[PDB]
């Protein structure tokens, strides 16, 4: 089985928050198919909905959610409403068995939603490369102005630094070190992905 | 309320040692002669996976390095023998009634040799400069032990205002860490002074890591 | 034992 979350990298506050699992390799009328969240800091349980379409809701959530499903489509859904910041976090879905299997078992890899009234701003790309030679040589990208969070840093050894917000924008870096007979005789790029912006910017460095 | 209060907040352990990590619930979790009690891994960018369930079971593909004891109210996660991979957070979490919840974690780092830092500096990009900016980058790499502080100097004095420091996760391959500091500046700031300087104050050495560039040279 | 509201019953 695997599960795929999808829906909106941002939405403002009191606002409703719409999120899919599409589930592929098995039938979602077998099994419990739940919500799970990760504040920015904790996990959190949120609910399911049951192989015959029955749901269970945390109760601190239970006046603003609901969790549906098409088995045609072998979804199901999540809907919370007049959302905060406090709903910001990243949402997972998973599976659980029976009294036998009882554990979340398999995972989609989540999505972060931000709660924020801010607007989506793409990321400034700098290049890191060294000033006016050993063997080695470590190159970097500075990835500044961007929100909400997050960005995928790709080479194409690796350290990816994680972002800090300062004056509501993020700024990241990512690190990379190569034998400098590959650089700079062979292209080192950093592709940096923003999602919510849907911008990649693929930097090129330069001795 | 079932509250799952685990113990260590975080925990160190040595290569092939047996790891213990506790979980004490506030109320049985137990029902029908099972502990709905379930461990899981999570490491950064990744969800939850699954270890053990029902207080002592190994979940199907993942390899026999845990395992877990426990019912009622007390439980244990063992790793054993602890290698670099298990470099992450681990909770328990129970589903036997209403309200299903999880733990707070428990972090688990991997003792290794201590390790300086390998430090590189970056001057600003000409990109930045044409939009009036300068960040000025300390890149300290594969360190052990995690305790480091970086300082920066702009003409011999220190700058603390402008600066944003990040720490990698531990490597889950060679056990280190990573950081990186940005001093960030104004152009005008920034070509007003001619020597940056960052300083990495570390166990493995009495005197700091002291990199370094002068603006134009 | 199936789940029900949160809670396993035979």
């Amino acid at each position: 089985v695997q599960l795929q979350e999808s829906g909106p990298s941002l939405v403002k506050p009191s606002q409703t928050l719409s999120l899919t699992c599409s589930v592929t390799g098995d039938s979602i009328t077998s099994g419990y198919w739940n919500w799970i969240r990760k504040f920015p800091g904790k996990l959190e349980y949120v609910g399911y909905i049951s192989y015959s379409g029955d749901t269970y809701y945390n109760p601190s959530l239970k006046s603003r959610i609901s969790i549906t499903r098409d088995t045609s489509k072998n979804q199901y859904y999540l809907q919370l409403n007049s959302v905060t910041s406090e709903d910001t976090a990243t949402y997972y879905c998973a599976r659980m068995g029976y009294g036998s299997q009882p554990g979340f078992g398999s995972w989609g890899q989540g999505t972060l939603v931000t709660v924020s009234a801010a607007k989506t701003t793409p990321p400034s790309v700098y290049p890191l490369a060294p000033g006016s030679t050993g063997s080695s040589v470590t190159l970097g990208c500075l990835v500044k102005g961007y929100f909400p969070e997050s960005v995928t840093v790709t080479w194409n050894s690796v350290h990816t630094f994680p972002a800090l917000l300062q004056s509501g924008l993020y700024t990241m870096s990512s690190s990379v070190t190569v034998p400098s007979s590959t650089w700079p005789s062979q292209t080192v790029t950093c592709s940096v992905a923003h999602p919510a912006s849907s911008t990649t910017v693929d930097k090129k460095l330069e001795p | 309320n079932i509250v799952l209060t685990q113990s260590p907040v975080s925990l160190a352990v040595s290569l092939g040692q047996r790891a213990t990590i506790s979980c004490r619930a506030s109320e049985s979790v137990d029902s029908y002669g099972k502990s709905f009690l379930h461990w899981y891994q999570q490491k950064p960018g990744q969800p939850p996976k699954l270890l053990i369930y029902l207080a002592s079971n190994l979940e199907s593909g993942v390899p026999a390095r845990f395992s877990g004891s426990g019912s009622r109210t007390d439980f244990t996660l063992t790793i054993d023998p602890v290698e670099a991979d298990d470099a992450a957070t681990y909770y328990c979490q129970h589903n036997n009634e209403d309200p299903w919840t999880f733990g707070g974690g428990t972090k688990l780092e991997i003792k290794r040799a201590d390790a300086a830092p390998t430090v590189s500096i970056f001057p600003p990009s000409s990109e930045q400069l044409t939009s009036g900016g300068a960040s000025v980058v300390c890149f300290l790499n594969n360190f052990y032990p995690k305790d480091i502080n970086v300082k920066w100097k702009i003409d011999g004095s220190e700058r603390n205002n402008g600066v944003l420091n990040s720490w990698t996760d531990q490597d889950s391959k060679d056990s280190t860490y990573s950081m990186s500091s940005t001093l960030t500046l104004t152009k005008d700031e920034y070509e007003r002074h001619n020597s940056y300087t960052c300083e990495a104050t570390h166990k493995t050495s009495t005197s700091p890591i002291v990199k370094s560039f002068n603006r134009n040279d | 034992l199936i789940n029900t509201n949160g809670s396993w019953h035979v």
